[PDB]
């Protein structure tokens, strides 16, 4: 453009908050930085007793 | 099948004892003598068809989403506008507009959209992200209604306030808002209602920006709440406190409201008796509330089933004559034309030559 | 949330622009607030868990 | 019968063709009432002031005019427009008068509430004061679009003829009296 752009046209909030939800809600993550994508880390809470 | 052994069954519906599939129909009160195995799914383990699209038309469409996930608002509302904004992408003069029309677009589809399921906004909040124009997009939003014929509903006065004065910073004590000028939002609210409610049936929002009426009620509903403290603000100095930015207008709201209210104060002796005005009657609204219908029909001068005109404002100015019947006429448009008033709009050649040494 | 998060916004805290040289943003501090609601008029209230 | 009162008329609009080419240039620099920008547009403006009114001549020949209150002022003006070509030595003559446009109003004396009229007639109402006060209403026969005002006054546009707009005068008025 012909003047400068405003960063709050573009930055957006969604992306943290899905990636965080998503993560302790399916036990399973992608830490492809550190090479790691260990599944089976969260599980439901028991309520028999 | 379809008949019971022999006679007039036609239908088929599943019933069946013990973890099974079998086919009643309804000629007997039977299974069409038949049943048949249901197959199905599981244990492994919305089209694709995705048309690659115009390089431009998808640069529409990442702004298009990039824009709603602004109101961070549920994703249904990103796919039905994303819908609407393909739906549009379909006629020629939409295709050859300027990219402007285009990012005005990609609002005022985002505005339908929020008006179908009544989610408030308002349209400064969408403008101030597009590089937008109140001419440019108000245009291109009458073009789009009228070319595509969709009904929306409007902004209900209700609707907007929730949301605007929750925007207060009145609530909790601060640094530019001690404790004398904290209020209850519940209270304020309420007597915003209370003021908006007058406002409409006296007609002084149709036709006109509905904010500052709000404003104008909301300032004058915190003051009445503790006007001893209160009294002595003023409208930017109330709004600065809370960085809230008002209206012009909303002081001709006020001043419309003041009046108002001064109309109704003097059809109560125990309000009369105080001689109220601008200055005094802040604080008594708490009292003319509680009998509001009341005053209105002691006080407007039409007692028809359909002292003061409870008319909109454009007509209490009184014609200064009331429309008598207009003068429908035709003339005899026939006649020769005096040829000295066509030679009077000719310059001389004197003049044409003044002209071309100005020129 | 009261002391790690800091350590990581303080590790990456600056972001600078591809032209205009100078040209950078800048976090200063980090805020979590307390649980709340949201709400489909851009509002919220707290609420138990 | 309407409540005593019929739409005055507020403007009218009409083409005619002088029949010939012009010297755009010719006919600014010489004619007093007429203003043109040859750098810009490839028309002439000019006004006369009885009956009140302009035109707007094309170097092709084309002719708009305006101002007028009556079909019969609008083809007086056009007659005046083309008399003043003429003395300005163009072979100018007046072919094919039409009118093209036609506007009224009109009061009735009541206040109305725009509401009511966008929330039962959607189809035809557009209602959005924080862009324009009045309420806009689209009507089918004649094609006619009205202007509506709280006050009670009213607005009509598009009649190529009178007795269009005081049609949708009459065909307005069971409306507005709900
Ligand atoms: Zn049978």
């Amino acid at each position: 453009r012909a003047a400068q752009f405003d960063v709050v046209k573009h930055m957006r909030q969604d992306q943290i908050t899905n990636g965080m939800v998503n993560a302790i809600s399916t036990g399973n993550w992608s830490l492809k930085r550190f090479k790691m994508d260990r599944q089976g880390v969260t599980q439901v809470l028991s309520r028999l007793s | 099948r379809g008949r019971c052994p022999d006679c007039g069954s036609t239908e088929l519906v599943e019933d069946s004892h013990y973890s099974q599939s079998q086919l009643v129909c309804s000629d007997c009160g039977c299974v069409v003598t038949e049943g048949v195995l249901t197959t199905t799914f599981s244990d492994e383990g919305s089209t694709g068809e995705n048309e690659q699209v115009s390089r431009s038309q998808q640069r529409g469409l990442r702004r298009v989403r990039d824009l709603c996930r602004v109101l961070q608002l549920p994703p249904t509302f990103e796919d039905t506008a994303v819908a609407y904004y393909q739906q549009a992408y379909r006629h020629s003069g939409i295709r050859a507009a300027r990219l402007q029309k285009k990012e005005v677009l990609v609002g005022c589809c985002v505005l339908i959209t929020c008006r179908q399921h009544n989610w408030p906004l308002t349209m400064g909040a969408i403008c101030t992200l597009l590089y937008a124009d109140l001419d440019v997009f108000s245009s291109t939003y009458m073009q789009i209604v009228k070319l595509l014929g969709l009904d929306v509903p409007s902004l209900c006065l209700a609707e907007l306030v929730k949301t605007y004065c929750s925007s207060f910073k009145l609530f909790q004590a601060s640094p530019s808002v001690p404790a004398k000028y904290v209020e209850d939002k519940e209270k304020m609210l309420s007597r915003t209602m209370q003021l908006v409610e007058l406002a409409n049936e006296t007609w002084l929002v149709t036709g006109r920006h509905p904010l500052p009426v709000i404003t104008a009620a909301t300032f004058l509903a915190w003051q009445s709440l503790q006007p001893a403290d209160r009294l002595s603000c003023s409208l930017a100095r109330f709004c600065k406190l809370a960085n809230v930015d008002l209206p012009y207008p909303a002081s001709s709201r006020l001043q419309e409201l003041l009046a108002v209210l001064l109309r109704m104060a003097e059809q109560l002796a125990w309000l009369r008796v105080l001689r109220l005005d601008k200055r005094s009657v802040v604080k008594h609204i708490g009292d003319l509330l509680q009998h509001r219908q009341s005053l209105v029909r002691s006080a407007f001068r039409d007692g028809t089933a359909e002292p003061a005109l409870l008319l909109p404002p454009c007509m209490l100015k009184s014609p200064k004559r009331i429309c008598p019947v207009p003068p429908v006429s035709t003339v005899t448009g026939d006649e020769n034309i005096s040829d000295s008033e066509i030679e009077q709009y000719l310059r001389t050649p004197q003049e044409v030559r003044d002209f071309q040494r100005a020129q | 949330i009261n002391v790690e998060i800091k350590k990581i916004m303080k590790a990456n805290e600056k972001v600078t622009s591809d032209a205009d040289p100078m040209w950078y943003l800048k976090y200063l501090n980090i805020y979590v607030g307390l649980p709340d609601v949201e709400e489909s008029f851009n509002v919220t209230r707290p609420v138990s868990p | 019968g309407p409540s005593g009162i019929v739409p005055q008329l507020q403007n009218i609009v009409s083409t005619v063709n002088l029949g010939c080419k012009l010297d755009l240039k010719t006919i600014a620099l010489r004619a007093r009432n007429a203003e043109y920008n040859p750098k810009r547009f490839a028309a002439v403006i000019m006004r006369i002031r009885e009956p009140r009114t302009t035109a707007l001549i094309f170097s092709s020949g084309k002719m708009v005019c305006t101002g007028a209150k009556s079909e019969e002022q609008s083809r007086l003006a056009a007659r005046k427009y083309a008399r003043v070509v003429q003395k300005l030595g163009f072979p100018a003559k007046f072919l094919d008068f039409k009118i093209q446009n036609m506007v009224g109003s009109c009061d009735v004396k009541f206040p109305i509430r725009l509401e009511g009229l966008v929330l039962t007639h959607q189809q035809f109402s557009s209602y959005e004061p924080e862009l324009f006060p009045g309420l806009i209403y689209r009507m089918i026969k004649p094609r006619i679009v009205l202007l509506i005002f709280v006050s009670g006054k009213v607005v009509l546009t598009g009649a190529k003829v009178r007795a269009e707009i005081y049609e949708a005068f009459e065909n307005i008025y069971p409306i507005l009296k709900g």
